[PDB]
This record gives structure tokens, sequence and C-alpha cells, in this order.
RNA sequence: UCGACCAGGA
């Protein structure tokens, strides 16, 4: 029960291509030049234009049947606007100390390339995705 | 609305179907196949009207 | 010739109960109710109203085959809440709403000159 | 005012236009179904044919007698023969209509739904009278006769619902529409160039404000506000198609509560 | 069958309430599968329908005569003049839920023919019965109650 | 009964009404459609004779057929059309419907999956809830055109542990295809488990489709005015290309392609230019038709139709042919009495410039009927012939 | 009925095919699907 | 061919076919009338004596 | 004018005249 | 063959309008489209019922016994 | 129809003129100028397949007869009035079809075999075979209770009495995927 | 109930 990855990215391009509720986002980190990101986003519930500033967080938690809202005593780990649940399906060794991790949030794919997530990102399905701003 | 053009035989209504045939007194030339000792034939189905 | 009687849609057969409440083995605090001589009219209405109940974790209904006028309704509730009470409350909520609707329709109709 | 609100747009003898607000879609739809299929009506369900020298078949004539709308105001005080303790039928559970017609005239003799005669005792309850909406006061041309042409028959009208047979359908078409501007995105319009121009604007658009273009999609928003139009055939008045449809659905639910209490 | 070799037997009968519906309250008498159209290229079935929809609204007879100057574009213009969407489509609602169908259904009248092939004149079963004299095997045909 | 699969053991279900009813996926081995088809049923009378049916002849046992070492039954018609629609990136389901869709899978664990989208609205994808029907320990990886482990097109297929990771589910995945989900589930989990898979995929997709809908109208044959101009000038240019080859052959400049007549050579190049034209005129439509085009969606799912159907309905029917050659001079040096003698133009020898949407001219109509009659004969003969070969 | 009283039978080069000469004399479409295809013509 | 390689047989039925989405791959929908005609000779055993008595 | 050329619509008046005289089973009767 | 009581599709009484439809056509000289709408036949399902009817009973009535 | 080079007031034109057409319709309404009138006035002719070989037919009158001095993109693509040597004109190209194929709406918009299938199934469609079915004692008679004349009709149906004795009903049809039934 | 012809269905 803890955070796995956190960084702030800037959107290069936003591509729908035949999709009316989906867009494949292209973004690079502001912190590390070696870091890049590709992500399909449900733009209907959370729209993104080019040059946006988004905080992209992963985290393990906050195997159990899903429960409805009841937002009372709920530990609302939502300080973010966009939250997705996915599966890690590929761990690509993209040369050097650069490593790419592939996620699938019900078909909406994600590919995160970097270096230091060795002490972080697990091949363990159980992973969330949180985006604010 | 009944059109006629049919017969009544022992109660049942009968139609005489138009029967197709090759016309008579007609000259027609036909090429005969490769095994045959005859190359071409001129036929006439000559019959009285 | 192989067509069943039409009254078989709404009339309970020989030794047939309206409700058959069976506990669901798959999940805790879960139940499956079989509604005999009923269609989507009742089915969709209960499911929709059960969903309004925050103490209800799961509510779904299905007409397994359209030849037969029956349906199954699976209810799963919050530990401590009996799904039978969940259904009782949902039913009462429906009646109360319909009573309000009828009263409101009647007070509106009398305002007309046609 | 209370719970689900109602706003009557246009009322008449056979048509009611109204806006059903503060309701869930399931309730709006379940009411629609009940009005079509489950309000009890009175309709001819038995035809005994004494003479038929007509050009029409006995069951062809019988089929049309079922489809004839009969007065069904006090239908609630008539028993379903199935629950009535008699042998076959009686006054507690049925209405007996008589029909006798003969081609007196040289010209074609018409047989109308006015030509039916109540022969049973209505015990003063408003039932059985064939519904005449016709300008000339005849209503429904049952059959046409020549000269020596005769038709002598007896009809037994029983209480029933549309699920048993559509002849007991108290309502004709029911108009039903929500979200004239597709704000909920419950439909995805088929088009060639512009869906907005190719798809005709609903009359109901005048009762909801347009989506205001640049406004993002409201996912939170739910389907409430239903533009309805109930049409009555004549058996029961339009208001009663609504009221009794509301009442039947309530009774339908009450029987589940009843069942649970026996359990 | 329609008049375009577009035959098929009934598979179920639904009452008015279970049926999909236009806002107007019009309900189909028949429901045919869209899969019957592409491989068959029975375009005249779709045009008969568009023309018949107009004909019903206008009260004029639809001229579905062959080698004429009547175009789909022509028919569509007349339909849009009747307040419906030009290419026949109509927004329909699910009978069970009352929710709008995500798709728009090509709705309209079409001349359907009742064919002489009825199931109760075909349905046959035998479990022992009349046997032939010579061979001692079951007789032939449903007529004779054969195997 | 041309197949061992034409006779299969089935479990009775006494139902009302006068028709024998069958699961739609079983339709292909029997080669049945319900346009008036009748089927036979034989009751075993012995305990050992029932065991033969249940243990050897049973439908689930026949799923993977030894004819071509692949399944002989897959997901068809409604379910195939709806499974593509259900599994698009754009397709999302909210709680209410998800619960009903979950309750419909009989084998369902009673465990509601975590929605892909939690954020403002809890939303499940189509892939997500279709995966509930797919059993655990079912791994399948495909790769189509631009499939890159990040399939930007929603191309190929990747199923890990009976959960769809990426790809639109259509015929290549769920049909009676070689590496298909059905060949894999049969081999990996057994026949009785794959038989359940058919039912569950069906029960979920048919439910979803019931509430989503699907249709087809004239609108789906209509192509853009500009596309229609392009199509008209595409036929026009090919007519000129032919006329030019006609003028060249008339001035004795044409040279025959070995073992061929000058006429045999001219015809081949004429037939070619017109068939090239029908194809590019067709492709012009297929491209212009949006993804909303219902015909294109049935073509896309692999449920019904192919390119040629779009071509002939929307753009141009094409050249008509009897005995492999174009419409011959049945009359003295002309195809019909409406033409002059020695006319070899596309119109004369049976080319159909028009589309079924625009409608056929009386000549186009007669020639089209001529070619059609050839098909009707072929079907009738190659039944008595092909039938005896089987024996 | 009308169709029956306007029927033809051909008893037996390519008889079954729709000939060019059949224009306006015999129906191009109306023929049986069976083993009589092209032999049973209608005027 | 007609009487020995093939035969007309008892315990057989034929009727029009329809498709059903709510039937399992391996089931067949059998009209009640066809079930009422087509019989099976179940031997009276102690495991079915009560069941068979009830059918009779 | 009475000497004006015929239209495509006019041809149906000729066909009406054909069937008024001949009928549909003319071939069988004659 | 004789006017259907009630529309197949929506169940509206159409059977009490044959004479009225025919009168609006001959006597009133109205066009069919207008005639139907004057009878209150608004949806095309009702409109066909009357427009598309063939009163064969008038032919049948011509046979003496 | 006979086409003659002689038409003093111009070129090659059809023997039948507007007058003949009105003379015919006068006789149609008065129920003198019959089909036999056209034949004996030499405006129409009977051509067998052998005589057809020596003639040149035009498809349409008006369209295949003027000259040359924009085009609706919705219409079908037609050829031209290429020839001057026209001897005859087609009364109507829809007259190439028979009694069964004549009731198909728009057969010029269907794949040829589909039209063959209909002019086969139409023969098995219930309707009204004759108005005297009550006085006939036939083995088997099938009469459709409430026949309906088709909304989509052909001009040839007039002569076929289809509108008078129909064999179907105008069903409100939805082309959709519903329950999967 | 001996079986020949004709007409159909998939
Ligand atoms: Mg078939
Ligand atoms: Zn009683
Ligand atoms: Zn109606």
């Amino acid at each position: 029960s803890n955070t796995l990855f956190d960084d702030i990215f800037q959107v290069s391009e936003v591509d729908p291509g035949r999709y009316n509720k989906v867009c494949r986002i292209e973004a690079a980190s502001t912190t590390q030049d070696q870091c890049k990101l590709t992500l399909d986003i449900n733009v209907e519930l959370f729209p993104v234009a080019a040059q946006d500033s988004l905080t992209v967080t992963i985290a393990s938690s906050l195997t159990r049947s899903w429960r409805p809202p009841q937002a009372g005593d709920r530990s609302l780990a939502d300080d973010y606007d966009y939250v997705m649940y996915g599966t890690a399906y590929k761990f690509e060794e993209v040369s050097k100390d650069l490593i790419a991790v592939y996620y699938s949030f019900g078909g909406l794919l994600m590919r995160l390339e970097g270096n230091y997530r060795n002490l972080n990102n697990l091949k363990q399905e159980n992973a969330y995705l949180l985006i604010r701003r | 609305f009944d059109m006629g053009g049919y017969f009544i035989i022992n109660g049942s209504e009968k139609v005489l179907i138009a029967q197709e045939r090759s016309a008579g007194n007609i000259v027609q030339v036909f090429k005969k196949a490769a095994p045959s000792p005859i190359s071409h034939v001129a036929e006439i189905r000559s019959a009285l009207e | 010739m192989n067509a069943p009687d039409r009254f078989e849609l709404f009339l309970l057969g020989e030794g047939e109960s309206k409700l058959k409440i069976d506990p669901d083995t798959k999940a805790p605090n879960a139940v499956v109710i079989t509604f005999e001589k009923e269609d989507h009219t009742l089915g969709n209405l209960i499911r929709a109203e059960l969903l309004n109940d925050r103490k209800v974790l799961f509510a779904a209904y299905k007409v397994e085959h359209p030849f037969f006028a029956r349906f199954k309704l699976r209810i799963q509730t919050t530990e401590g809440y009996d799904p039978k009470d969940a259904l009782k409350n949902a039913c009462n909520s429906i009646i109360n709403k319909l009573g309000a609707l009828k009263t409101n329709f009647e007070t509106e109709w009398n305002l007309q000159t046609l | 005012e209370e719970g689900p609100q109602v706003k009557i747009r246009e009322a008449s003898k056979d048509n009611v236009d109204f806006i059903l607000s503060n309701v869930d879609l399931a309730m709006a739809n379940s009411l629609r179904r009940v009005m079509i299929a489950e309000i009890p009506t009175l309709a001819i369900d038995s035809v005994e044919v004494e003479t038929n020298t007509t050009v029409l078949a006995d069951e062809f004539i019988a089929h049309r007698l079922g489809l004839i709308p009969l007065q069904s105001m006090d239908i609630e005080q008539l028993e379903y023969s199935r629950d009535c303790f008699c042998e076959d039928h009686c006054d507690k559970c049925s209405v007996v209509l008589t029909l006798q017609a003969f081609g007196e005239s040289e010209s074609t003799t018409n047989v109308y739904s006015k030509d039916l005669v109540i022969v049973s005792n209505l015990m003063g309850r408003n039932i059985g009278h064939p519904i005449i909406q016709d300008k000339e006061g005849n209503g429904v041309l049952i059959c046409k006769l020549r000269k020596g042409q005769e038709l002598k028959l007896t009809c037994v009208a029983k209480k029933g619902i549309a699920k048993e047979h559509a002849k007991w359908g108290p309502a004709a078409a029911i108009e039903f529409e929500y979200d004239p501007w597709n704000k909920l995105k419950h439909t995805d319009y088929w088009y060639e160039q512009d869906s907005a121009k190719e798809w005709p604007q609903s009359k109901n658009c005048e009762y909801e404000d347009p989506p205001n273009e640049g406004d993002p999609f409201d996912y939170k928003a739910q389907a409430d506000t239903f533009y309805m139009n109930v049409e009555s055939v004549g058996s029961i008045p339009v208001d009663q198609v609504v009221v009794r449809g509301i009442d039947t659905l309530q009774k339908k639910v009450a029987s589940i509560l009843l069942a649970l209490t026996q359990m | 069958a329609s008049r375009h070799g577009q035959k098929g037997t009934i598979g179920i009968t639904y009452r008015r309430e279970d049926m999909p519906f236009t806002a107007e309250g019009i309900v189909p008498d028949l429901i045919i599968n869209p899969h019957a159209i592409p491989s068959r290229m029975t375009v005249a079935h779709l045009i008969e329908c568009l023309l018949s929809k107009v004909a019903a609204l206008s009260g004029n007879e639809g001229d579905a005569s062959p080698f004429t100057d009547i175009t789909v574009e022509g028919i569509s213009k007349l339909l849009r003049e009747h307040g419906y969407q030009s290419r026949g489509f109509e927004v329909m609602y699910n009978g069970h839920t009352g929710k709008k169908l995500m798709a728009q259904i090509f709705f309209g009248p079409t001349y359907y023919q009742r064919l002489r092939h009825m199931v109760d004149d075909k349905i046959h079963a035998r479990a022992r019965g009349p046997m032939q004299v010579l061979t001692r095997q079951p007789v032939e045909g449903r007529s004779r109650d054969g195997g | 009964s041309l197949h061992k699969m034409s006779m299969m053991a089935h479990r009775v279900k006494v139902i009302p009404y006068s028709t024998f009813r069958l699961n739609l996926s079983v339709t292909s081995p029997y080669n049945a459609d319900f346009d008036g088809d009748e089927m036979n049923l034989h009751v075993p009378q012995s305990e050992e004779t029932r065991a033969e049916l249940s243990q050897l002849c049973a439908v689930p046992l026949q799923i993977v057929s030894p004819q071509s070492n692949k399944p002989c039954m897959g997901i068809v018609q409604d379910t195939l059309c709806g499974i593509r629609k259900l599994t698009l990136r754009d397709t999302f389901i909210e709680l209410d419907q998800v619960l009903n869709m979950l309750y419909w899978v009989p084998d369902w664990d009673g465990v509601i999956p975590t929605p892909a989208i939690i954020k403002p609205k809890p939303l499940w994808s189509g892939k997500q809830i279709l995966s509930v029907a797919i059993p655990n320990g079912i791994h399948l990886q495909r790769f189509d055109e631009g499939t890159t482990l990040l399939s930007p097109k929603d191309n190929g297929m990747l199923i890990i542990d009976g959960q769809i990771i990426f790809g639109v589910v259509e015929k290549k995945t769920v049909g009676s295809s070689n590496g298909g989900l059905i060949h894999v589930v049969t081999r990996e989990k057994g026949p009785q488990v794959c038989a359940k898979l058919f039912g569950n995929i069906q029960k979920v997709v048919n439910f979803w489709l019931l509430h989503n809908g699907f249709s087809t109208g004239i609108g789906d044959t209509i192509a853009d005015g500009p596309t229609m101009r392009e199509i008209t000038e595409t036929i026009a240019e090919a007519k000129k290309k032919v006329l030019d080859v006609t003028k060249e052959a008339q001035a004795n400049l044409l040279t025959a392609k070995h073992g061929m007549t000058l006429r045999e050579s001219f015809e081949d190049n004429v037939v070619r230019f017109l068939n090239e034209a029908r194809d590019k005129a067709g492709r012009l439509a297929e491209v212009n038709l949006k993804d909303l085009n219902n015909v294109k969606q049935m073509v896309m799912a692999g449920s019904k139709g192919s390119f040629i159907n779009i071509a002939q309905m929307s753009a141009c029917v094409g050249q008509q042919s009897v005995e492999g050659k174009r419409i011959a001079f049945g009359f003295v040096d002309r195809t019909l009495p409406h033409f002059s003698k020695d006319d070899y133009s596309p119109e004369s020898k049976g080319f159909v410039e028009n589309s079924y949407l625009r409608g056929l001219t009386p000549q186009e109509f007669f020639f089209h009927a001529m070619g059609g009659r050839e098909g009707l004969i072929d079907t009738a003969v190659k039944t008595a012939e092909t039938g005896y070969i089987q024996r | 009925t009308l169709s029956h009283l306007r029927r033809t039978n051909t008893p037996i080069a390519k008889p079954r095919q729709l000939h060019n000469t059949h224009w306006g004399l015999v129906c191009p479409a109306e023929t049986p699907e069976g083993q009589a295809c092209g032999l049973v013509k209608n005027l | 061919r007609g009487n020995l390689m093939g035969k007309r047989v008892d315990f057989s039925a034929r009727t029009v076919i329809s498709g059903d989405p709510n039937l399992e791959l391996d089931q067949v929908g059998v009209p009640k009338s066809i079930a009422k005609t087509l019989t099976y000779p179940e031997v009276v055993t102690p495991y079915n004596i009560d069941r068979l008595t009830q059918l009779v | 004018d009475e000497s004006a050329p015929i239209t495509a619509e006019d041809s149906w008046a000729v066909i009406s005249a054909f069937f008024r005289e001949k009928g549909l089973v003319s071939q069988q009767l004659d | 063959m004789i006017v259907p009581v009630r529309c197949f599709s929506c169940g509206k009484v159409v059977g009490d309008k044959w004479e009225s439809y025919l009168n609006l056509l001959q006597e009133d000289e109205l066009d069919e489209g207008t005639a139907l709408s004057r009878l209150g036949l608004k949806r095309y399902c009702c409109r066909r019922m009357i427009l598309t009817h063939v009163d064969l009973i008038e032919k049948f009535l011509r046979y003496n016994p | 129809f006979i086409v003659e080079d002689d038409e003093s007031l111009g070129h090659k034109e059809l023997k039948v003129r507007k007058g003949h057409i009105a003379k015919l319709m006068a006789t149609e309404y008065q129920d003198e100028y019959t089909w036999s009138s056209l034949l004996n006035e030499g405006l129409v002719e009977y051509i067998d397949a052998e005589e057809e070989e020596s003639i040149l037919i035009a498809m349409q009158p008006e369209d295949l007869e003027p000259a040359e001095a924009d085009v609706d993109p919705a219409k079908r693509i037609r050829v031209s009035h290429h020839a001057t040597t026209f001897t005859h004109c087609e009364i109507h190209p829809s007259m190439i079809l028979g009694v069964a194929a004549s009731i198909i709406p728009f057969p010029d918009h269907n794949q040829s075999p589909r039209n063959t299938y209909q002019s086969a199934m139409g023969k098995q469609a219930m309707g009204v075979f004759l108005t005297n079915y009550n006085v006939r004692m036939d083995t088997m008679a099938n009469i459709l209770y409430y026949p309906q004349k088709p909304l989509g009709t052909t001009r040839a149906m007039e002569y076929l009495k289809f509108r008078e004795l129909p064999a179907g009903q105008n069903a409100i049809v939805a082309i959709a995927c519903y329950s999967g039934y």
C-alpha cells in the first residue's frame, strides 16, 4: 500500500484517429530528458489539448470484489482528476539503462520509458494511474 | 377476373403447356467433331405444314 | 398446435410460488429471487430502485429465455443488511413514488378544459 | 409538489400529452408497458353463431367482434370468469350481446357495432356498451349483407388484459421521448456530412435548452424528463389509461411485498 | 418473404411492449436481420421501403416501376419534406428498458408475402408405426405416418 | 449429410412451438439457415447406443474438426457483429448495464471487476467485461498489420490469462479460424469448457447488442457527390482506354500474345481495363464510406459482405460474362437489336457502368440476367455431379 | 394461375442459357431454380 | 441401396428449424408434441422404479 | 397539336390498348 | 376483403372510417393524403391500413345465392 | 412502334403521334380507336426473332429521337440516339418481363438471381385466387383474410389485376439486430 | 395402399 511513480509531463501531441471518446497522448517529462510517455485517454470524461501540464502518478493501492461509491468513510486517494486501473503486460529493455513498461487499462494502452523505476514498477498486474491539473 | 384459356376434364382444370420445338423445312449447316469422318452436315427437317 | 396458452404468461401454475428466494453460494450476503409469471415491467423497475440503495453492492435481473414468463434477480448487500429487506424497501419506494405520480397526475387532469 | 412531477401539455377525449419530470427512466418505461399490456378491459371472448348466410367466414366475423371496443369504465366491478364461482359465465363475470341482421333492402345492408344489443343485466354498472366515436353514430362496420343474407349470433364479453389477447388493449400508440438534444449521448447519429442538419429537430427541443456547443460532456447527468402521449381506443377514457396504468403497476409491486410476507 | 427473394421463417413473436419503438409510438410488425442485405445486394428492397414510407405519409401510390426516372435522392427529398430523416433511419427505443437504442433503425413499410410453407403441415414424428408389406420396413411420407 | 459433423448428438430440451431450435454457432457444420430448412432427429433406444452418441458424436467433441485440423464452428451473425462493436477502444459501459452483463455469464464468480476508469465516472470497457466470458489460463497473441505491442490501430490480439489486453475482437479471433480463441480454448481447457465459452460469449454480446442496436438502410449504399464524380470519371477514362485499343486493333496495329488470336488478345485487354475500372471505382466508395457505415461494419467484423458487395451496390456492377467471355453476338454481329452491327464497345458486349443503387438500363438488365442465368445453371448441375463424386 | 397459362416446356447446344434472341419474347428472370432451369420459360 | 445400405426408420422426427440464442451449443429444442411421440424404453430398476411409476 | 411526337409516358396508353383488346391469355385462346 | 377493425401495428380503431374515407374522396373530391389526415390517421401505420385496403366484399356480394 | 424517315417537318420520327394517343384514351374513358386501329393504320408491327435480325430498335421514343445543340448525378448512366437508321421503337422496355417478374418493385436495382427467386415465391404467396372461392369446391384453397394492395407498385400490375386481387400486406418492417431471434 | 406422372421445398 504505497506510491510507485510520480512525475510532471508536458503534452506534445493529442491523436484521436477514428475514435470519438479516446485520444492517444504523447508527452515528455519536465524533470528527466530520458523520460517519455504514450497514453490512451478517455477525453469525454477528461480532455487534454497540446502543451498541458499533468502530474502522472502510478501507485499499487488507495483480489477483492469492487464496491460502489459510499464516499463517506472512503479513503479518497483522489487528489487527482483522472484515475485508471490496469495491468502491466510488457517490460521492454530499450538499450542503455533505459527501460519501457507497458500497461493496459481495459484496452486503453500506456507505455512509459525511463531509467530509475527498477526500485519501483512491478510486472504485477495490480497498478493504478492518477492524473491531476 | 377468371381468364379462361383452360379445359375442365372430369372436374379438374387443365392447362396445355406450350411445347417448344425446332422449326421444320429449315436449312442449317453444322460442324462435326474431330473423331468423325464427316467434317460438316447440311440438315433440313422437311415435313408438311 | 405446440403453442402454450396465453394465460400462462400472467397466471400462476399448479403449485407455483410468485417468489423463490435462494441463497447465492458464489458471494457472501448474496441472494437469487425467481419471479414467476412476470416480465421486464417488474424486473427492470426493482433492479433500478435497488441501485439507489447505497447498502446494495449488486443488483441485476435476467429473463433467461423469452418463451417463459419468469426472471431471476440477484441481490448482494452490505454485511448486516438482509437482501430480502433491501427488496422490501425498494418495493415500498416504487409504490410511494407511483402514489405521488397518480396524485400529481389527478390534480393536473382536473386543471384541463378537454 | 411531492415526488415525480407531471405537466399536462394537451388533453382531449382520446389523447393526453404530458411531461413526466422527477422520475427515473425505468419507472417511465414500466408505466408505458403496463398501459399497453395490463389494464383490464371488456371484450367479446365467445361468439355462438345461429345463422350466417354472409360472404364472410364465421371465425372471420367472430375475430372482428373481439376487436370491437366495449365500455370498460366499471370493469373493476366485474369478475374474471376464471375466479367467478358460476358454471361458464353469468352477470357477475360477463356481458351478453346479441346481433341480428338481415338484408331487407335491395341495396347493400351494413352491419354496425351499434347493431349489438346488451341482453344481460348490467346491474347498473357502466359496461358493455359498444364504443361509438363515429360522426354518424354507427361505429365499426362489422359486415355487409345482400338480400336474403342473414346473420344471427350471440356474444359473451369477458374481463381481460392485452397479454392474454391484444383485443383487451385499452391504449393505441403511446408516444415516448426523452433528451430531445442528445445531451446524455444515449444515441450516436448516423450521417453523411452533418448529423445536426440530416436529423429532424424534435418538437420537444423547445422544452430544453440547447447543449451550448463548447460545454464539456456532463457524465453525472441522468435521464429524467419524459415527453409522453397516451392515446385511448375508447374502452376507458385517456386519464384512466394513465391513472389505472399507475394503479396496476402499484398493485403489481404490492403483490411482491405480499408474497415476501407469506414467505 | 419480400418481393426480392428475401425469404425467412418466424423465429419468435414479441408483444407490442417488448418491441422497439419510435418516439411517435410506431412499432414494427416484422424485424429482419441487417446481415440479409450485403451479400445479397437486394438494394430494391431498401428502395421499396423508402418509397413505401413516403407513399403511406403522402397518400399517393409509390411508383416502384423498373426503368423510370425515380431516384433514391428524389424519394429522400420527399421524405425529409414529411419530417423524417431522408434515408429512412429513425431513432428507436428498447422495449424492455425504455433507453434509446445507440443505433438508428431503418424503419418503414415493405410488402411482405405469406408463403404456403407452414410448420404444422411439416412437423412429423414417428416411434413405431405402419410397415410396408414386401420389405417389412416403415412406410414412406408423413401423409402415411412413415419413418 | 456430406460430413461426420452433419450428424451430431445433442441434449434434448422440451420446449413449446413447432420448430426444432439450435444454437447459432452449430449452424455451420450442418450448413443450415432458417429460411424454411427442416432437420432430422433419431432417438437411440439402448443404454450402449446413447453412450455412443454422448461419448463420440456429442457436439462439443466435434468443435475442432480433422478435415482441416481447425474448429468447424465459431461465433457468427449477430454475436460476431456485436463483439467487434463491443470491443472498440471507444466502447465503455456504466455500472447498471455491467452488473446485468455479469449476471448473464452463468459461470461468473460473483466478483465485480475493478473498472478501467475510476476517475469522475466508474466506467468498464467492452474488452473488460467480454473477458469475464474467457476462462483463466488462456493465452493468445496475434499481430496483424501495424501491430506493435502498443497496437495503435487496436490491431492484432493479445489475451493473457483469459483477459483481453489489446485488439478488436472479430472473425480472426473468435471465428472458426486456425489459431483462434476457439481452437485454443478447445485444446487447452477441453470440449465441454469451449462449449460453455460459445454460450457465454453469445449471452453477453447478444445482451449488449439488444441494448445498443444495429441496422442497414439505403443510406449505407450512398457515397459522396465528389466520390461519385471520381467514380463516373474513372469508368469514363477506362471506356476511352478501351476505345483507343479498339481503334489500334481496327488499324491492324495490334499483335497477338502467343497461341492467342488477335481477337483473343484484344478481348483480354478490354475485359482487363473494365475490371480494373470496376475495382478502382469500387475502392473509391469503400474508402469514402465512414466507420459508421453499417455495411462497412459487417465487412469489418467479418459477419457478412466483402469489398465486391460495396463496389457493385455503391459504385459500379462491372462486366457481365457468359462462358468466361463477355456477351456474345447471339444475333448477326450484334448483342441486341438496339445496337448497330460489329459493335465491340463496353455497352454492347455487356459492361454494367451503373451500381445497383443508381439502377440498371434495359440492356444492362438483360446482360446481367444472362450472366445470372449462368450461375443458376452451374448451381443446379454441380450438385448432381459433385454429389456423385462424393459417393 | 396467370403465370401457368403463359408457361413453356423445352423437352430434354446450350439450351439452359438466356439467349440474346429471348429479348422481349421470353422472361429473363422467371425460370425454375431446379433441374428445369432454362428449359421452363415464361412468355 | 434402397432397402439395405439405407432404410426408413422408427424413432425419427422432422420439422422446420429455428435458431435460439438461449440454447446451449449442445442442446436441441424439441417441440412438446415430438417429445410426446418419440419414446425411450427405460428398464425398470430399483433406482427408477418410483420415477417410471410416476411417468406411467 | 395532333401531329406532335409521342412521349415516354404516352407508351402506356398504347399498352393499355393492347391488353384491352388481347388480354393476358390471348395466345391460348387464339 | 372488408375494412380492418383496428390497425395491426398500433391498435387504433380504423374500422369505423371506410365509408367516411370513400365519401371524402368522391363527394368532397379530396386527395387520399388529405382524406386520411382529416379522419385523424396521423401515423403511417394507421394511414396504410385505410389507403392500402381492397374491399373485396363488394365483389363477393355480387354472387346471387 | 414503326419509325419512318418521312416526317416532312424534319427527320426520322415515330408514325404514332400525340393525336393517336388522345384518340386511344378517349376510347379508354368511354368505358372506336382500338389496338387493331394502330395495326391497320400501320403505326405498330409484329416482329418475330428472325425479322428482328434485319431491324434497328430504339429503347425510348423522346430520349432516343431528337439531336444535340447539368445532368442529374442521381440518375443511371444511359448511352445515346447514335443511329439515324432506326426502323422501330420499343413500346416499353419493362415489357421484356413476364407476369411474375412484373410485380417485383425496382428489379433494375437488384442482383439478377434475387429477381429469379421472387418470380417463383410469388407463385406460393397467399392472397385471393378468384372472387368466387366460396362457390368453388377445390382440394385446398388459401385466402388471406385482409389482403392489401402494395404501396410500391409497377405500371404493368394494372394489366395483371394485382391491385384488385393482392397477395400480401404492407408490414411495418424494422431491419435491426434485436433479441438475436 | 398397388406406383406412375406432374408440381414444389432446402
Ligand atoms: Mg435455407
Ligand atoms: Zn360468473
Ligand atoms: Zn396505426
